[PDB]
């Protein structure tokens, strides 16, 4: 496996380079290295091939190079749209291909987004199936770090909460979700249940009550 | 206009075998090499093998040399990958791609030139049992949305393994749809939500149905979502 750095950070407008180091028998003695782009949840995209060449449709801001046993992918005029995982693939000997571990590109100087929070109460249908689930949906926040807490009336609930780790949205922001699992009796017994979402010093508290 | 269509998601017990299909279209099947790669969660691309659609000749990577078999059906233009002796290490998304141009002169089988990719095939290899989903409607809430607009959705609860896909009105509704990543619960089962922002004025007259597809367990659910009352 070719060696790539885990992450590479850069400010907008700057020019950044991702390395890909193999041996002499692969990337050392052959100009047969391609680069691919992958947005979270999506399929890889042809970016560079044969070290230097660009496929049609690919932005001219992407350029490849090679020295000794190392390939490099260079992005100029850095944008948020370039935030992704980038992979290099090279000829590996005996008519094989070898791939690199990939590299996450982070674009600094990126500002801040406040989370949007939507709280759904259990459905009459789930309630009839003798179950209850509160659904908290958090989205469009940046950076991708958030703490979610649940409350019964005004005292904390930790039992049966199951919260996701933030995941990169398509608009370079983040989404997450939290799920409070409950019994119908519990749902009915209380004045309210709350999902409070804390994101960089600020807190949004959404609250639902039984009908 | 080139599109590579892979088979659907699969669940397999450890030690079994799996066969994934890929049907490329928009070009001549026997003009380009087919490559097979995979992505294990947390990791990155792993090249598995290549196949010549014209002659049928295949070459595999070293770590897969006994376990993989790539074949083709030239009559329908479909490549196949068979992987055997499955373990948790084979749990990954499997891709088939197009390689170089096939020529009588010069070998381009090993050119890492993958222009076109399949949509992916998620394999989960586990001794656990396949769990189908329960689907519940999330009634419209205007409380936290933008102007004369409300938010409704679907809760896809307690299934295994990944993945499920959600559409709306049989694919007719794509605007304002956010299908969230699933949570892995301590029960070992997955749950996700799909939420749509729709106009408030059109409620009562517009129909909202979520189409939940969980191919590993062979379940389709069409859930109608309508406002509540009190």
């Amino acid at each position: 496996a070719l060696t790539q750095p885990a992450s590479v950070s850069g400010s907008p407008g700057q020019s950044i380079t991702i390395s890909c180091t193999g041996t002499k028998y692969d990337v050392g003695s052959h100009d047969l290295v391609s680069w691919y782009q992958q947005y979270p949840g999506k399929v890889p995209k042809y970016m560079i091939y044969e070290v230097n060449k660009r496929p049609s449709g690919v932005s001219n801001r992407f350029s490849g190079s090679k020295s000794g046993n190392t390939a490099s992918l260079t992005i100029s005029g850095l944008r948020a749209e370039d935030e992704a995982d980038y992979y290099c693939c090279s000829f590996g000997g005996s008519a094989t291909v070898v791939c690199g571990g990939g590299t996450k590109v982070t674009v600094l100087g990126q500002p801040k987004g406040a989370p949007s929070v939507t709280l759904f109460p259990p459905s009459s249908e789930e309630l009839q199936a003798n179950k209850a689930t509160l659904v908290c949906l958090i989205s469009d926040f940046y950076p991708g770090a958030v703490t979610v807490a649940w409350k019964a009336d005004s005292s904390p609930v930790k039992a049966g909460v199951e919260t996701t780790t933030p995941s990169k949205q398509s608009n370079n922001k983040y989404a997450a979700s939290s799920y409070l699992s409950l019994t119908p009796e519990q749902w009915k017994s209380h004045r309210s249940y709350s999902c409070q979402v804390t994101h960089e010093g600020s807190t949004v508290e959404k609250t639902v009550a039984p009908t | 206009q080139v599109q590579l269509v892979q088979s659907g998601a699969q669940m397999k017990n450890p030690g079994a075998s799996v066969k994934v299909s890929c049907a490329p279209s928009g070009y001549t099947f026997t003009d380009f090499y087919i490559h097979w790669l995979r992505q294990a969660p947390g990791q990155g691309l792993q090249w598995m093998g290549w196949m010549n659609p014209q002659t049928g000749r295949t070459n595999t990577a070293r770590n897969f040399q006994g376990r993989v078999t790539m074949t083709r059906d030239t009559s329908i233009g479909t490549a196949y990958m068979e992987l055997r002796s499955l373990t948790s290490d084979d749990t990954a998304i499997y891709y088939c791609t197009t390689g170089g141009w096939i020529s009588l002169y010069y070998d381009s089988s090993y050119y890492p030139n993958f222009d076109h990719w399949g949509q992916g095939t998620l394999l989960t290899v586990s001794g656990a049992s396949t769990k189908g989903p329960s689907v519940f409607p999330l009634a419209p809430s205007s409380k936290s949305t933008s102007g004369g607009t409300a938010a409704l959705g679907c809760l896809v609860k307690d299934y295994f393994p990944e993945p499920v896909t959600v559409s709306w009105n049989s694919g007719a509704l794509t605007s304002g749809v956010h299908t969230f990543p699933a949570v892995l619960q301590s029960s070992g089962l997955y749950s996700l939500s799909s939420v749509v922002t729709v106009p408030s004025s059109s409620l009562g007259t517009q129909t909202y149905i979520c189409n939940v597809n969980h191919k590993p367990s062979n379940t389709k659910v069409d859930k109608r979502v309508e406002p509540k009352s009190c």
